[PDB]
């Protein structure tokens, strides 16, 4: 060590005697020995290159080279003190060092720090960190129902996956008290030990007995951050309500993930007392528990990138972007990844595209200088079909698919409760505004099931997240304005659950026309009589009966990571065209009538098909799908 | 009264005197930790001695204590490997009495409140269960005079909290000499301690300053349920009684909100703290957790509801979702094998009475008319409990698994109706109400019943019941309901059957693919309101069916037989 | 529950210029054990 500070350790807990006694030299109440696992860890660091090392799914990362010391060379060469050791690659290593660690974090991991901090020193000696290396270690083997943890694994490192809720202001807790001689200016400092402080008591110059003050902001402060979270366990009993769990994050996680995130979780389940009463000292045999946080793994083989994801650059090899690229020039991408969606259902390829359109989501524009308000550059479907057509099936799919998804049902929705509201927290008791549906999908997916049966005091909400992405709660809590920029997937039946053949699109729809002017895409999912059709849905449905994604969600985070498609005078001018003679058939009652608001909708899907293209700039093939799609939607 | 060593050692040669050695066995394996719960039955200690069965029933706590000490003095010459020290637990019990040997000095006397206490050390625990003698009394009955007393009941439940660690013997270490002293509780709450009496302490006049934390220390599996009585328990016209019940060890995550239960117990007190005297809670220390009385081909559906003519293919389907169609989840996107039922009909079937009875039935079920369960009745909501908005569920919820037995649908709030649409849909019910933002999980199977379009859209069958007239069919019907009043398939091994029945997984065959398609086509042109709802449903009754004959590989004669029951449905 | 409060039992010390009382106790206890006076 050149002599680095050794920042204390807020999230692991507060810290202990460390007591070792001889059965060699073991920790007491534990089958750990600091050599041993300082010694076995410092070997897993040295020799541990992986049996295989998808450089696509894990680029940075070699099949020659020791693992984690390329991870020390770019420690050193940026600033940042965190080493991702993965528990499984523990777990192949040495079983015995996966025990001990999954046992016995809070002292298995300061010796891992140690050797870490040793073995980077070691090889860099006038590199320079902050502070020492922190290990980061997660995946470790995933418990799957938090109502079916145990008593046993208090202290004791779990793993488990779900969706933020709230993620409250911070709080900072003390680390090292600042005391002052009220008499003689004589100062010190008081590290924090074992969870209390000691107040000096007698002046270390002057000796006068208790004249010693704490003066507050000279102390030091580690943050906090309660956040909580609610579970998407993967075991699912027969009445288990969906868990909710709180998390307390430090000084280095603290907001760095925000509500309506999906994150694995892997963290330190934490027991603590509950006072009996906010001011009484005393405290309940039933205790609490919360997950502390030592670590989110953002990532998920099952949805797509994340925001923050997409935006970070290193995060795609050369050869998955000639992949990506190559790809995108075969002519036929739109159409293969219009497929790729949702393999179970049969050849709706027209919705399809549309979904995929709106996945990608239209180009991001800047009108501040123009003052026209804010542009919503997301897209929006209204799948307006008759009941029973797997339209809500799409609809789960792409929740599913997509993060930041939201998912509300007919009238099982208030406007309040999908603006905001205020509530107390019960473990600090403040009154706080807790979110809803359209705030968790703010840069997501809402999808909105039974979406007629949404009485209109209710869509009075959407009407202003669809017009501008702005949702402005006035009310006794706050007023203020809270983003709300979500792509919408509504589904809905028409009037007495049956499209009736008499009946025109509108008439039939009974939706209010300054509603369906929002909806840039709708589909009538109807059901032509094709008997050939019949025949090959029910091959399809009994085929999946008796019975790719990582290249399509890399294709989709790369193309929002640096496609941003502008128009052209030909996109342009076929733009003006394509709308003018929209307008001139729409003008035939019964039929949705056009608007500059269609306008618009051209404009956004043709920036959505150039996205899908890769091609930087919105072509007459782009304006023209657009159109095609928009007619062949809406007929 | 009587001597309390006299009577341990009569449970002690007991123990390990009674029978195969029936409890030796358990002994032996709980003494290499091959189970963590022990279960004493009065019934089998009323096999010899009666007296001490009765002082048992009238003084339950202290023979529990009894027993569990007896047991645990039992242990080590029954011991006879090195267990392999399965938990961070085990390890800190063995390396204290490792630390106990080190420094034993066993000639050397310590005081009566220095040691490791039985609470802590002993890493078992050991419950009862009451004697057939012992009726189970009401839960309105079971009154002050019951107290100590061991007493069974028989109840609903209601809500049950969750699995939190209640503290069973806190552990503080010191700042300057190392012992590490203990809090046994008891009660709901302790004051923490500041000071240590261990005796390096009082040698050295060192301020104590010990530290209370986890690791040391001995959690338990603590759950409070709610209980209620039985509606037929009920007096003539008063509401039903509930009750409070603690779940400890291996008796926690039996019971669940909406089964029946039967707790058998002891009815301790707590301090209450307002007129004087000493006034106490009462709570039941459950020590047996047994669920009972729901959840423990042509004649069987004939069983199904003897007290019920005609309506043949009716129950045959019933019992057809019963058994349930094959869960499947291929390729991600999720094909329940749920099957839902409508019944509308002419006032007056009895569908009301098939509802009831498959309410009866079904291991999970739940009955709910129009408006008693509407919103949150039906919905989950929010609730204070360790005081905290718990989110428990209504109906739907509480019927997770099983079958939700809805009855006149047609007149229901449009919000309830909204939420049944969501259910049958997608088995989840999402929520962003005022202070819920949720999205529950309900794999339920529904039973509409309703008096004469979106109906017709969603769902696997609806039955158009119309009594029409006829003589012969209202004469027989007349006579069988008669004969009924007059005289007034095991329920059991019908479920039985059923239940075994579940767990077959068909998988379908190659060879009725051409079959299948062949029928839907020409089904489609027969219709010509059918489309991919009614071809899955057809396909689900297929693959029930093959359950139903248990065989794993579906047949013609399964297909035959889901056409001729939509057949028989539609017309 | 709370009706009754049986003590808090306690342990050794297990583990763990100016000295310390106990440690003094102990000199004296092993002084006072073995000390041999006279010759072989
Ligand atoms: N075969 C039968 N067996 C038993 N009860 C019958 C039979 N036929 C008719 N009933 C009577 O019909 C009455 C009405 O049934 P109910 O469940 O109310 O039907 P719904 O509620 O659909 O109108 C019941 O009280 C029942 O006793
Ligand atoms: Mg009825
Ligand atoms: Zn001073
Ligand atoms: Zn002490």
């Amino acid at each position: 060590v050149r002599g680095t500070p050794v920042r204390q350790r807020p999230d692991l807990g507060s810290a202990q005697k460390g007591l070792q006694v001889d059965l060699k030299l073991v920790i007491w109440g534990t089958d750990v020995n600091v050599a041993a696992c300082k010694e076995n860890f410092q070997r897993f660091l040295q020799r541990f290159i992986d049996p295989l090392a998808k450089e696509e799914e894990n680029v940075g990362i070699d099949i020659t080279e020791p693992l984690y010391m390329q991870r020390l060379g770019e420690i050193n060469v940026i600033g940042e003190p965190f080493l991702n050791v993965n528990c499984e690659h523990i777990k192949s290593f040495d079983k015995n060092l996966y025990r001990q660690l999954i046992s016995y974090p809070q002292e298995v991991i300061p010796t891992f720090d140690m050797a870490v901090n040793e073995i980077f020193f070691d090889r860099y000696p006038d590199s320079i960190l902050e502070h020492q290396i922190q290990v980061r270690p997660f995946n470790a083997l995933k418990t799957k129902n938090m109502r079916n943890l145990n008593p046993e694994d208090i202290d004791q490192l779990i793993t488990i996956s779900g969706m933020v809720i709230r993620t409250s202001q911070l709080i900072p807790e003390m680390q090292e008290a600042f005391f002052q001689c009220q008499v003689c200016a004589h100062t010190t400092r008081v590290e924090m030990d074992r969870g209390r402080i000691a107040e000096p008591s007698v002046c270390g110059r002057c000796h006068t007995t208790h004249s010693m003050a704490l003066i507050h902001n000279r102390s030091l402060f580690s943050d906090k951050q309660m956040i909580k979270l609610q579970e998407s366990p993967e075991d699912m009993p027969a009445g288990q309500t969906p868990h909710t769990v709180i998390l307390f994050a430090h000084n280095d996680l603290v907001d760095k993930v925000q509500p309506g995130d999906r994150v694995n979780v892997t963290g330190i389940y934490r027991a603590v007392p509950i006072r009996v009463n906010p001011r009484v000292s005393n405290v309940k045999s039933v205790y609490k528990t919360h997950i502390d946080v030592i670590h989110y793994r953002k990532t998920d083989a099952k949805r797509l990138h994340g925001l923050d994801e997409e935006a970070e650059q290193k995060l795609f090899s050369e050869k998955r972007v000639e992949l990506l690229k190559e790809l995108s020039r075969k002519p036929d991408i739109y159409e293969r990844l219009a497929s790729a969606l949702a393999p179970s259902i049969y050849e709706h390829e027209d919705i399809k595209k549309g979904i995929l359109l709106q996945l990608f989501g239209g180009t991001r524009k800047d009108f501040s200088h123009t003052g026209r308000g804010k542009f919503r550059a997301e897209i929006n479907i209204l799948l307006c079909g008759d009941p029973g057509t797997s339209k809500s099936q799409l609809l789960q799919y792409v929740y599913n698919l997509v993060p930041r998804g939201q998912y509300t049902s007919g009238k099982g929705s208030s406007a309040v409760g999908l603006t905001a509201y205020v509530m107390k927290d019960p473990e600090t008791r403040q009154l706080v505004l807790q979110t809803g549906a359209l705030v968790l999908s703010d840069n997501g997916i809402c999808c909105i099931d039974e979406f007629d049966k949404m009485n209109e005091s209710t869509r009075s909400v959407l009407h202003e997240v669809m017009e501008q992405q702005t949702l402005s709660i006035a009310k006794a809590g706050i007023i203020c304005q809270l983003n709300a920029r979500t792509s919408v997937l509504a589904a809905a039946n028409p009037i007495e659950s049956q499209w009736n053949p008499k009946k025109t699109t509108i008439e039939n729809i009974q939706l209010p026309h300054t509603l369906l002017s929002r909806f840039d895409l709708i589909f009538l999912m109807l059901d032509p009589q094709d008997e050939a059709y019949d025949r090959r849905l029910a091959h399809h449905l009994v085929a999946l009966y008796y019975q790719d994604m990582a290249v399509l969600k890399d294709y989709i985070a790369y193309a929002h990571s640096t496609i941003m498609p502008r128009l052209s005078e030909e996109a342009s001018q076929a733009l003006i065209e394509a709308y003018v003679d929209m307008r001139k058939i729409g003008s035939s009652r019964g039929m949705v009538s056009a608007y500059p608001r269609q306008l618009e909708s051209l404009i956004r899907l043709a920036e959505a098909h150039a996205k899908v293209r890769l091609s930087n700039k919105v072509e007459a093939i782009d304006v023209e799908e657009a159109k095609r799609l928009h007619r062949e939607a809406l007929k | 009264l009587k001597d309390y060593a006299l009577e341990k050692e009569k449970v002690k040669k007991f123990l390990q005197e009674f029978y195969q050695f029936k409890y030796g066995n358990q002994l032996v394996r709980l003494a290499h930790r091959e189970q963590v719960a022990l279960y004493v039955d009065l019934d089998d200690v009323a096999e010899d001695d009666p007296e001490l069965v009765d002082s048992i029933c009238e003084n339950a706590r202290r023979y529990a204590k009894l027993f569990a000490d007896a047991v645990q003095e039992l242990l080590p010459q029954y011991k006879e490997r090195e267990v392999v020290n399965k938990d961070v637990l085990d390890v800190y019990i063995e390396h204290r009495l490792m630390m106990e040997q080190r420094s034993r000095d066993p000639g050397m006397v310590r005081s009566p409140q220095n040691q490791y206490p039985a609470e802590l050390m002993r890493r078992f625990e050991l419950y009862f269960q009451g004697p057939s003698s012992n009726k189970p009394r009401v839960i309105r009955e079971v009154r002050a005079d019951s107290v100590g007393k061991l007493v069974t009941v028989r109840g609903i439940v209601t809500r049950v909290s969750e699995v939190k660690p209640k503290m069973v013997v806190a552990t503080y270490t010191c700042d300057q000499c190392g012992a590490e002293t203990y809090q046994p509780i008891q009660s709901p709450t302790f004051m923490p301690l500041i000071m240590c009496p261990s005796q390096e302490c009082q040698t050295n006049r060192s301020g104590g300053r010990l530290y209370l934390q986890t690791r040391g220390s001995r959690f338990i599996k603590f759950q409070e349920m709610k209980m209620q009585e039985h509606s037929d328990q009920v007096p003539v016209g008063n509401i039903p009684r509930s009750i409070t019940v603690l779940v400890e060890g291996e008796n926690t995550r039996i019971a669940q909100p909406g089964d029946h239960v039967s707790v058998t117990g002891i009815f301790l007190p707590i301090l209450r703290t307002v007129v004087q005297g000493l006034l106490s809670e009462t709570y039941l220390e459950a020590h047996r957790i047994v669920k009972m009385n729901k959840s423990e081909y042509e004649k069987l559906a004939a069983s199904i509801a003897p007290e019920i003519y005609g309506h043949e293919d009716v129950k045959k389907a019933l019992l057809l979702l019963l058994v349930g169609g094959v869960d499947q989840s291929p390729r991600g996107m999720k094909i329940r094998g749920n099957i839902n039922i409508c019944l509308m009909g002419d006032p007056g079937v009895a569908k009301s009475q098939l509802l009831s009875y498959i309410d009866r039935l079904a291991p999970r079920s739940q009955y709910t008319t129009g408006r008693g369960s509407s919103g949150v009745g039906l919905t989950a909501a929010v609730l204070r409990d360790s005081g905290e908005l718990t989110l428990e569920g209504g109906a739907l919820v509480l019927a997770d698994q099983g079958v939700c037995c809805i009855d006149e649908f047609d007149k229901m709030a449009e919000a309830d109706r909204t939420a049944i649409h969501e259910v049958m849909e997608q088995q989840t019910i999402s929520i962003a109400k005022a202070g819920i933002l949720t999205t529950l999980n309900a794999r339920c199977s529904i039973l509409a019943a309703a008096n004469p379009a979106a109906l017709l859209s969603r769902f696997d069958l609806l039955w158009l019941i119309q009594d029409r007239p006829d003589r012969d069919n209202d004469l027989r019907l007349a006579q069988h309901i008669t004969y009924v009043h007059q005289h007034s398939l095991d329920m059991k091994l019908m479920r039985r059957y059923i239940a075994m029945c579940r767990e077959k997984q068909p998988m379908v065959p190659e060879s009725l693919a051409d079959y299948i398609t062949a029928a839907y086509v020409e089904m489609r042109r027969e219709a010509w309101y059918t489309s991919a709802r009614t071809l899955l449903a057809i396909l689900r009754l297929s693959t029930a069916l093959a359950r139903l004959r248990m065989v794993d590989v579906v047949e013609k004669e399964d297909v035959n037989e889901a056409i001729r029951l939509m057949e028989m449905s539609k017309d | 529950s709370g009706f009754d409060d049986p003590g808090i039992f306690y342990s050794d010390s297990f583990g763990g210029g100016q000295a310390r009382k106990s440690q003094l106790q102990r000199r004296f206890k092993e002084f006072l054990r073995q000390y041999r006076v006279g010759t072989d």
